[PDB]
RNA sequence: AAACUUUCAACAACGGAUCUCUUGGUUCUGGCAUCGAUGAAGAACGCAGCGAAAUGCGAUAAGUAAUGUGAAUUGCAGAAUUCCGUGAAUCAUCGAAUCUUUGAACG
RNA sequence: GGGACCGAGGACCGCGCUCUGCAAGGAUGCUGGCGUAAUGGUCACCAGCGACCCGUCUUGAAACACGGACCAAGGAGUCAAGGUUUUGCGCGAGUGUUUGGGUGUAAAACCCGCACGCGUAAGGUGAGAGCUUCGGCGCAUCAUCGACC
RNA sequence: GGGCGAGGCUCCUUCUGAGUUCCCUGGAACGGGACGCCACAGAGGGUGAGAGCCCCGUAUAGUUGGAAGCCAAGCCUGUGUAAAGCUCCUUCGACGAGUCGAGUAGUUUGGGAAUGCUGCUCAAAAUGGGAGGUAAAUUUCUUCUAAAGCUAAAUACCGGCCAGAGACCGAUAGCGCACAAGUAGAGUGAUCGAAAGAUGAAAAGCACUUUGAAAAGAGGGUUAAAUAGCACGUGAAAUUGUUGAAAGGGAAGCGCUUGUGACCAGACUUGCGCCCGGCGGAUCAUCCGGUGUUCUCACCGGUGCACUCCGCCGGGCUCAGGCCAG
């Protein structure tokens, strides 16, 4: 575990890369506080009864 | 930085302490896993010919 | 952070080692598929909070995924094994599932999992005898 | 475009989520940043600090630049200002020269939480000449 | 795993020395165990099979029987045992063709150069025991 | 470009890691040979000829009669201690000539000497 | 109705596909440098108890000497080996020899 | 009043009415025989109806012409170098370790010195996506007048 | 300066781990199950089927004897006014000819300052000669010594003595040749040049009887198998014979739809739930302790004592159940 840390801090023209995404968790990020206050009425329901 | 704990020769934990070595929280890629293993398992591969 | 149920299900979805894959359908060997079912709802090895029902030698076995131990394989699953009523399974597999908020969408299939573990373990009918027809019958 | 042609996993999260925000917003800047999102590398050309630098020269401080692209170093400028950049890739010398002037990188995800709608959000495209 | 660069991994090479051996190495192929009460009287695990040498057949349709060895036919990696025989069709006793790894020995033909085999295979393994010992 | 029979004169470096084992298997095999020795001769250090190289040094050929003079090392003893000669370069600049002189006091003053026999 | 022509099936034929195998080929890599007038490479004729080819050998001819191993060869026939031994073997190694007619070929 | 064909969907939601209910966003109820080759299916033959021998080549199209005794196996846009378009990936005013060198569990993997290849060392008017404190800000890019080399 | 030289290195050789324990299938375990062992050795091969532990080998350290090269601790000697390096200087300093070069012809090169080479004619110099730099004011400056010779290494390699390998090919493939293949054979000759692998674990390759002139056939026998008989693993199609069923007035074959005959896959064999009685048992509710957990849900142990639970039986009823139909 020491050298590991010790070897990729060793390398030479290469970083740790950086995410292009900072929380994984996409259902955080949806069901977020945020999210769901500044978000519109539903304009339905998953399965939908047919009219005619 | 979270922790890791150090197990002896029994299969006990020792008390040790350790840190990840920040390479752990590195981006899964398995499309570049893929690319670069594709290239790399070619990479011994012996000439045939007639 | 980088990992995720979600990451989990990317990296997964198309290849695992406990997918099996046919014509008529894909079906899972994970032990925490309620269903044995490839699908994010019933991918208990990727989800976070899982269950999964295995056979006992007289009852069920269930275990659940413990959210503050997945680094910890060994110590990561709740295990019980219901071996009183099957009314009294019934009813503790459900509240495990529905009542604090741990996979209320996988009650409904936890409870039918146990009652099919259950029916298996019920004795089985000997067979009704085989009755020939035709060029069969009367060869 | 239904799928990305990227094999991007962390790339195809963010299409989920800001698909889900499309869907449930009335947000162009959400629809806008979905497509630009879909388009491909080549459509995607890098932005300059100094394209940055002098967006905000007028009076838009104080904000958030969104650019769905890779943010470049330009070292033409001897000075950056402080500025909200959030874009999908930074280079190591923009992050660090942001970070020196005062800034705070921030990625789409992190966008989407404090900005789900796009306020006081600069949305800046690249070069494409 | 094989470490030395001198010997070969390959199937082809293998069967091929294995079937175009001369005698010697033959002889050193058909090379047999011996029963446990040699092995503790002599500290040797296997020996190369000869004429005078009883035997013990434990594997093949002839179960658990013994005699001694009639000749060691090593064209084709075989010994003959005596009184395990088959007979023809013409009544006339032929006999089976038995393999010195089917065969273990009992009774060992002593000579001045077999015991000199037995001390050497003796010295060697009794060094070696003292060094991992000790 | 292959109105020529390219076919014929073609070739393939699929030897290179074996060539790259063979070049270290002599290295060895030199420093077997002489085992407290480097397995080297000491080079001097001379400028690029060229406008567009001459801001830098490298190693030459051999070391100059009167740099050697000057380090004070003989000059039928320098080959036999492990320092390279040329005779054909020129000093023309005290600069060069005071680099080598320098380099072969360094020289010096890490080297040890065995007494003949 | 049979015969004949044709369709399908069962079995049996012809033929050698498929599957499986491989003491072979092909390609790459590594260590080393060694033909001949002291008669080469090649060609020919002989030699085994019973052999035509292949293989080995050269009138000392499926071979001799020496060294090592240690009890065979094998299709048959006949001898062995005393096994408490300078010693079987179509054995291995190999430093000594034998080595027909030619062929650079040389009365 | 008589006949034919059909019954898609699968808790409730709706529009309605003749409203204790209904023919109103898709079939229910009652009953019989059989429960096995009975329905169903596959082969062979008969029957009614339909139906040019394939490919190539030429031409506006035919016709001609060419190949076709049958079967098994083989069989034809591949590889390399140099360009170039697009897509994915990494780094990004930089990028490229693998000429070579250093390790190695040894043709793998890992690391790297100096070079080298390619590339890099100022507006106004009107639109304009997207933001706005709804007073206006204004990406990319475009048309014109510009500024400089 | 010489001569011995123990010893060492390289390479061949000797020797070095552990199950044939028990049960089942099988002709034969090397397969399955159980219980063990070795492992710096789980590369590979053989053995009657997939063997780390039956055998050869395989890993590391040693160890037995031998071969030739090189190094070499030490020990004997050394000798001659012998050789060598440097320094200084009122002394010297020899450097390659039918070769350079000039003209010319051919050839060659990216290269008429001829890029090199060769042939013919002429044929040199000594502060000399050759090649470059340069408008810089004259051919200034710079850099080397040709016409004599030797020399390891890094470099090439379809051949020689071997060795190790492969995302190669697998008997119409791979070299033409996996085989008595550069063979049989063809051509006057230079030359051209094939086809052809597999019984079986083991020949155990069929004794004996009978028919036949014989080849062979039929009994019989070996084998796990002759549905493996040296026309031999498996054994397709084209084509053919026999038997079974069928069709057929100058083509057959093909599509749609019945019908006859033959031959078949499904589906069903009852499941669920209530009312009774007989039972027979063990995990009725609640409470107490411990543990676990999603901190409110469970699990054990006690309590329960059998109008509560859990399974069976002898009955009754409901609903749902296959095909074809009214």
């Amino acid at each position: 575990i020491k050298q590991l840390d010790a070897v990729y801090e060793s390398k030479k023209g290469f970083f740790l890369p950086a995410n292009i995404v900072s929380q994984a968790d996409l259902s955080r990020l949806i069901n977020s506080t945020e999210i769901q206050s500044v978000l519109r009425a539903p304009k339905g329901e998953a399965r939908t009864k047919r009219a005619c | 930085r979270p922790t890791v704990t150090v197990f002896g020769a029994d299969g006990k934990p020792t008390g040790a302490t350790e840190v990840l070595p920040k390479v752990f929280s590195a981006p899964i890629r398995p499309d570049i896993v893929k690319h670069v293993h594709t290239g790399m398992a070619k990479n011994k591969r012996q000439p045939y010919a007639v | 952070s980088n990992v995720s149920a979600d990451l989990i299900w990317e990296v997964s979805r198309n290849y695992n080692s406990f997918l099996v894959k046919q014509r008529t359908g894909t079906f899972s060997r994970d032990a925490l598929n309620l269903t044995n079912q490839h699908s994010r709802k019933h991918a208990g090895f990727v989800n976070d909070k899982a269950l999964g029902i295995v056979p006992a030698e007289k009852g069920v076995k269930v275990i659940a995924k413990k959210v503050k131990a997945a680094n910890k394989p060994a110590s990561s699953l709740y295990t019980v094994t219901y071996k009183s009523t099957a009314r009294k399974a019934y009813k503790a597999i459900a509240s495990q599932a529905a009542k604090h908020g741990y996979r209320a969408d996988l009650r409904q299939a936890a409870v039918a999992r146990a009652s099919a573990i259950l029916r298996s373990q019920r004795p089985v009918k000997p067979e009704p005898p085989k009755k020939l027809r035709g060029a069969a019958a009367r060869r | 475009r239904k799928a990305p042609k990227s094999d991007n996993v962390y790339l195809k999260l963010l299409v989920k989520l800001y698909r889900f925000l499309a869907r449930r917003t009335e947000a162009p800047f959400n629809k806008v940043v979905l497509r630009r999102l879909f388009m491909s590398r080549i459509n995607r050309p890098p932005v300059s600090l100094s394209r940055i630098a002098r967006n905000l020269k007028n009076g838009n401080e104080k904000k958030t630049v969104v650019v769905v692209a890779t943010v470049t170093d330009d070292n033409r400028l001897l000075q950056v200002p402080k500025m909200e950049v959030a874009a999908l890739r930074f280079t190591a010398k923009a992050r660090a020269r942001i970070e020196a002037a005062g800034g705070r990188t921030l990625t789409l995800d992190q966008l989407a939480l404090e900005k789900p709608t796009g306020a006081n959000t600069l949305l800046l495209r690249g070069p494409k000449n | 795993m094989k470490v030395r660069p001198t010997v070969s991994s390959s199937r082809r090479k293998a069967r091929k020395a294995h079937f175009s051996a001369p005698s010697s190495v033959r002889r050193v192929i058909m090379s047999a165990p011996l029963s446990k009460e040699l092995r503790e009287k002599y500290n040797v695990r296997s020996i190369p099979i000869r004429k005078g040498d009883e035997v013990q057949i434990v594997r093949g349709a002839h179960k658990d029987k013994e005699g001694k060895v009639t000749s060691v036919y090593r064209l084709k990696y075989v010994i003959h045992v005596e009184r395990v025989t088959r007979e023809k069709a013409t009544g006339q006793t032929v006999p089976i063709g038995i393999h010195p790894s089917n065969v273990v020995i009992t009774k060992l033909h002593l000579d001045k150069d077999r015991e000199n085999i037995l001390a050497r295979i003796k010295a060697g393994r009794e060094q070696v025991a003292k060094a991992k010992g000790k | 470009h292959f109105r020529k029979h390219w076919q014929r004169r073609v070739r393939c470096h699929f030897d290179q890691p074996g060539k790259k084992v063979t070049r270290r298997l002599a290295r060895r095999a030199k420093a077997a040979a002489l085992a407290p020795r480097p397995v080297d001769k000491l080079r001097p250090i001379v400028r690029c000829p060229t406008v567009k190289y001459n801001r830098r040094t490298r190693l030459g050929r051999g070391f100059t009669l009167e740099e050697l003079k000057a380090a004070g090392i003989p000059r039928l003893l320098a080959p036999t201690i492990g320092i390279a000669v040329d005779h054909r370069r020129k000093n023309l600049s005290e600069e060069s000539l005071a680099a080598n002189v320098q380099r072969l006091k360094d020289y010096k003053a890490r080297l040890i000497l065995f007494p003949r026999k």
